[PDB]
Formats: C-alpha cells, structure tokens, sequence
C-alpha cells in the first residue's frame, strides 16, 4: 500500500 | 525580500557521507547495498528539501506523495551527475566524498553496466558545462517532470509551480550570459538534456526494480526506499505514467 516513513514526512501530523 | 535562486541555494542539501568501511574488500553486493543505504538516507533529505521548496507546500498531499514517489531516482541520479562533474569532471563517479568508484572499481561483477549508465548523466553535464544556478532549476523541474496519467488532484497549482520554475531556469541562462538570442539556444540545449533524462532514469529504475524483486542477489534497501520501491512498482509495470516533455 502507502510508502509509510514518506507519508509521516509529508503530512507531520500527531 | 530574498530571491528564488537565493533560496534555492540555501536549502539545497548538504553532501552526505556513506559511512562506508574501506578496510573489508569491495564485493557487489556489498556495494549496491551500500549505495541503496545511502539512497535512503539522501532520499530523506530530498523529501525535507521538497518541504522547504517554495510552492511545493501548495500542492495537495497526494501530489506530493506522488512527485516523490515518480521522480526520486531522478533527483539522486542528478545529484550524483552534478558531484561527478563537479570533482572529476565526469571521469569517476562521486556518491559521496568517501565513496568514490572509478574506473578500477567498476570491473566487479554486475557494476559495470549500471556505472557506465549513471555516468552518461555526468558527461552530460561536461558537454554542455552547466552552471550551478542552472542545475538548481533543472533539479526542481525533474521533481516536476512525472505526472499520473489521469493527472493530479490539484493540477491548478501544479502548473503555476512548473511555470515559476521554468521562468527561473530561464533568469539563471541569462545570468550565465545577457540577452543574446544564443540564450534560447540554451534554454533548448538544457531542456533538451531534462527530456532526454526520462531515458537515462528509466535505465537505472529497470536496475532498481530488478535488484529489488530478484531475491537471490541478495541486494539490501533500507525501509525508506523499499517501501517507495514496492509501492511503485505495480505502477510502472502498467505504464500508467507520464512524462511531461519540452519537445517532440
Ligand atoms: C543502477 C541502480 C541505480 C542506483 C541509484 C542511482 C542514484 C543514486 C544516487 C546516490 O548517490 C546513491 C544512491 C542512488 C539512489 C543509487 F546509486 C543506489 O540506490 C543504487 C541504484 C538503485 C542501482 O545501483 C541499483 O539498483 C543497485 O542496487
Ligand atoms: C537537514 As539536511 C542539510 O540533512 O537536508
């Protein structure tokens, strides 16, 4: 599915 | 108020070393290993250049997850082109200031085709003697240079960004020279290479993705860029991607 680490990167969301 | 090229040049990334260990012999899986470690490691800068990059912050999220993801391998492979030129002018190639492979190193076993693939790129910036303001621009395009085929959830923002970026290319052919009619010369020269980079990066990715699937070279990726790899995979195998051309 969705690259995890380049999602968390993009969004920075808690 | 500063300028865009100003600012282009402060948030470009600093050279990352590789860490590698020069006291165990060289094998090739080791090195691709290696090489793929420290992709992932200069991919991550990328991604913090991308956030700092003016305009990019405008797109929707799933553009920018998607620019990433289509045009990593470009940016790493421009990089690469840039430091080789820069150091050795194109004759060997610079991944990082402790991880130089010249033309000895290039004979073990599965290095030599893909080396002699990454250095088109370097040569490419000998020929044409590119300027760095004229790198920095070009680097920002090839972000901006693969597209879905059915387009981008904000293709309204997307492209004013490609238009900002092509007009700074623009000032940087200028400043390199005046506002002769050589000048669009250039701009076509330099367009041209951006064109002819879809080829050369599709080279490496066929690499990327074989080394990624076939198990049995035992090729390691760090977790950034295997879960990109793996997520981008399916999609280049069924063509649904575009390149944006300058020319026919
Ligand atoms: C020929 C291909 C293209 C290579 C990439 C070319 C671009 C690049 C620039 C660097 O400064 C370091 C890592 C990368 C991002 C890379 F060098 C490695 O990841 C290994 C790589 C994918 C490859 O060598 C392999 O698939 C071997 O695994
Ligand atoms: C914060 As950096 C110079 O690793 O992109």
């Amino acid at each position: 599915s969705r690259p995890a680490i380049l999602y968390a990167l993009l969004s920075s969301s808690l | 108020f500063p300028t865009l090229i100003s600012l282009l040049e402060v948030i470009e990334p600093e050279v990352l070393y590789s860490g590698y260990d020069s006291t165990l012999p060289d094998t090739s899986t080791r090195l691709m290993s290696t090489l793929n470690r420290l992709g992932g490691r200069q991919v991550v800068s990328a991604v913090k250049w991308a956030k700092a990059l003016p305009g990019f912050r405008n797109l929707h999220l799933d553009d920018q997850m998607t620019l990433l993801q289509y045009s990593w391998m470009s940016l790493m492979a421009f990089s690469l082109g840039w430091r080789s030129y820069k150091q050795s002018n194109g004759n060997m190639l610079c991944f990082a200031p402790d991880l130089v492979i010249n033309e000895e190193r290039m004979q073990l076993p599965y290095m030599y085709d893909q080396c002699q693939q990454m250095l088109k790129i370097s040569s490419e910036f000998v020929r044409l003697q590119v300027s760095y303001d004229e790198y920095l621009c070009m680097k920002v395009l090839l972000l901006l240079s693969t597209v879905p085929k059915d387009g981008l959830k904000s293709q309204a923002v997307f492209d004013e960004i490609r238009m900002t970026y092509i007009k700074e290319l623009g000032k940087a052919i200028v400043k390199r020279e005046g506002n002769s009619s050589q000048n669009w010369q250039r701009f076509y020269q330099l367009t041209k290479l951006l064109d002819s980079m879809h080829e050369m990066v599709g080279g490496l990715l066929q690499f990327c993705f074989y080394t990624f699937v076939n198990k049995s070279l035992s090729v390691e990726f760090p977790e950034m860029l295997a879960e990109i790899i793996s997520n981008q995979l399916p999609k280049f195998k069924a063509g649904s991607v575009k390149p944006l051309l300058f020319h026919q």
